[PDB]
DNA sequence: GGAGGCCAAGATCTCAAT
DNA sequence: GACCCTTCGGGAGGTGCATCCCGGTCTCGCTTGGCCTCC
């Protein structure tokens, strides 16, 4: 029973990005910000927590193994209890709200639910945000522009037959016509928008009405298209991300960690290192990181930190330093009482 | 029980703060920090230690620890943001390598994600984004410095899971007047209604953890208060 | 023949932008 | 094998010409009944 504080850094080998609903406006894609567009962004601790919870779930799945028939021994209910923390059938224990140290038996039997809680049981694992260190460590990556594979490489036309070439020509013509028509409709809509502010309070309704009707006219115009509903050639919008080699401060903790729960957490971090990526846009290999955490605890009876070791995750391997951490991992590996069902 | 002097703590806010109706108080943060430092969750033990680093007002039954007050600069002021939490059911989660789905005609019954017990939960909460967060207290500056810098505590709601209210650059500067409970007759923290202090009426415990214990009729300040950072540093 | 499962249907509309 | 004595100056430009175009997406966070096959 002790608190294990993980203080360290996260270095991005590749750009690190995340899509959040309230941060992604119609003007563009942005990282989460604690304020305006001039504030420094951050990588949410919710995303890191989700990635590490999935890693711990994978550790549990590997440990438990598969049944004789080869099917996983977890059904949907247990899967959602371990993954999302919801109870879908109402069969979960409902502890009394008064007490705090509740679920002692459940925390002893299911280390994953103890670390990352469920609804009705608080979790011992706190995972903080990844706050950048510098001041220009974010940029508009991605971007690009989808092209037409036959207007770029002429050798590909030799493969097409005559009917397919005719189909391609029809597709290009339809794309151009629809582009022009939709541009005209958008021009009219924007003209409405500019005079919308100058419009009177009574006029505030029917101008929005015409904007709406223009929108469904765009939709119907795109529906009229036959060869393709969407224009193949299009600019790709860039996504904001942390630059390569950005240093992000990360803080993680386990509150009242037994050796088994801390061992499960260390094992999750070990398994996380096989594919250590956060966030999305994995098609551009984004999210790949390397991190080193200084595992420390509190000296019993006084407010003095005690360093127990260090965990370093690199593309070349995982380095666990400190006899205490190995003791935690061994304690998790040797326990024979866990029941995750 | 120590030489306690009035201090003002100013921290830089890194993440939007979610306020659970009543503004977070510094004694709550210190209670969580001590619950992590002391490997104990018993309220009696943590409160017994918390009284060694925060002055306890016996007459009112509350710690000399003010509530949250956002510090606004001319560059950035108090803003409105939402705390977004979602279920990301990846192809790995929806895979037979993790669980065995129920089978009909050999096909696997898909998870109903638009609604039900197994829906993607798009839980969103109001949050506030300001450059600085400020608390007033009377206690040991060293212990509070250590707890704020090294413990896993934030300002607001559910910092453990969502990491809302992440802060850094904790600055503690001594004060001249104890402005931790009262100031010009207005309560700066949840105080008993009979204290004679003005503020918004409400029902809440007086000592942390504020989710545990009988909820008495209290008087607390407005949940969202802002002060200029220049006027906060004046001391 | 419930019983599992899918799919379509239900009101009107949301301004912030280096 | 002893030591003088180390230069002056002229003279530095002018011109054109500065392009055309595409093409900007799809979801979704709810519940229920109607209906298709299934055990």
């Amino acid at each position: 029973m002790r608190t294990l504080n993980f203080n360290g850094k996260i270095s991005t080998l590749e750009p690190l990005t995340v899509t959040v609903k309230n941060a992604v406006s119609t003007s563009g894609h942005r990282l989460p910000r604690n304020g305006g567009f001039n504030a420094a962004p951050y990588f949410p601790g919710t995303s890191i927590r989700g990635t590490l919870r999935h890693a711990a779930h994978k550790v549990i799945v590997d440990r438990v193994g598969l049944n004789a028939d080869g099917k996983s021994p977890f059904d949907l209910a247990e899967h959602f209890m371990l993954a999302q923390g919801v109870d879908i059938n109402g069969e979960a224990e409902t502890f009394a709200p008064g007490e705090i140290n509740a679920g002692a038996e459940l925390r002893s039997k299911n280390p994953l639910i103890s670390l990352f809680g469920r609804w009705g049981l608080s979790g011992k694992v706190g995972i903080g945000n990844a706050i950048p260190d510098g001041d220009n460590q974010w940029g508009m990556f991605g971007g690009g522009a989808r092209s037409i594979m036959f207007q770029r490489d002429e050798s590909l036309m030799e493969f097409l037959e005559t009917d397919q070439v005719d189909r391609l020509e029809r597709l290009l013509e339809e794309q151009a016509e629809a582009s022009v028509d939709i541009s005209q409709i958008k021009t009219e809509q924007d003209a409405l928008k500019k005079a919308m502010k100058s419009a009177d309070k009574d006029t505030k309704a029917e101008l929005q009405i015409k904007v709406r009707e223009l929108d469904e006219k765009i939709q119907a115009r795109k529906d009229q298209k036959q060869e393709s509903r969407e224009s193949i050639r299009r600019p790709i919008d860039p996504y904001e991300a942390f630059i390569t080699g950005a240093e992000l401060s990360h803080r993680m903790s386990i509150k009242n960690a037994t050796d088994e729960e801390a061992g499960l957490f260390i094992s999750a971090l070990i398994r996380f290192a096989a594919e250590p990526r956060f966030g999305g846009h994995a098609n551009h290999n984004c999210g790949l990181v390397e991190a080193h955490w200084t595992v420390t605890t509190w000296k019993p009876g006084e407010l003095v930190p005690v360093t127990l070791g260090e965990i370093v995750i690199t593309p070349n391997g995982v380095e666990i330093t400190g006899d205490e951490l190995f003791a935690m991992v061994k304690a998790f590996n040797e326990n024979q009482s866990f029941d995750f069902t | 029980m120590l030489n306690f002097k009035p201090y003002r703590v100013i921290m830089s806010s890194l993440t939007p703060v979610v306020i659970s109706g009543i503004a977070p108080s510094l004694d709550g943060i210190l209670y969580e920090a001590l619950s992590q430092a002391i490997p104990s969750n018993e309220p009696g033990v943590v409160l017994a230690r918390l009284k060694e680093i925060l002055l306890f007002n016996d007459e009112l039954g509350v710690f000399h620890a003010s509530s949250l007050r956002f510090g606004i600069t001319p560059e950035q002021g108090i803003g409105a943001t939402t705390s977004m939490r979602c279920d990301y059911l990846s192809p790995e989660k929806l895979s037979t390598a993790m669980f065995s789905p129920r089978t009909r005609r050999g096909l696997f019954t898909r998870v109903l994600l638009t609604g039900g017990p197994t829906k993607r939960r798009m839980t969103t909460r109001p949050a506030y984004s300001a450059p600085y967060l400020t608390f007033d207290f009377v206690g040991s500056s060293e212990a509070v410095e250590i707890l704020l810098n090294h413990a896993h505590v934030g300002v607001g709601y559910d910092y453990f899971s969502a990491a809302n209210g992440e802060f850094n650059n904790v600055t503690i500067l001594p004060l001249d007047i104890d402005t931790s409970i009262s100031n010009e007759g207005m309560a700066l923290r949840p105080v008993p209604v009979n204290s004679g202090l003005n503020g918004i009426k409400g029902v809440s415990p007086l000592i942390p953890p504020y989710f545990v214990g009988e909820k008495l009729n209290i008087v607390h300040p407005a949940p969202v208060r802002t002060q200029l950072i220049s006027s906060l540093l004046r001391g």
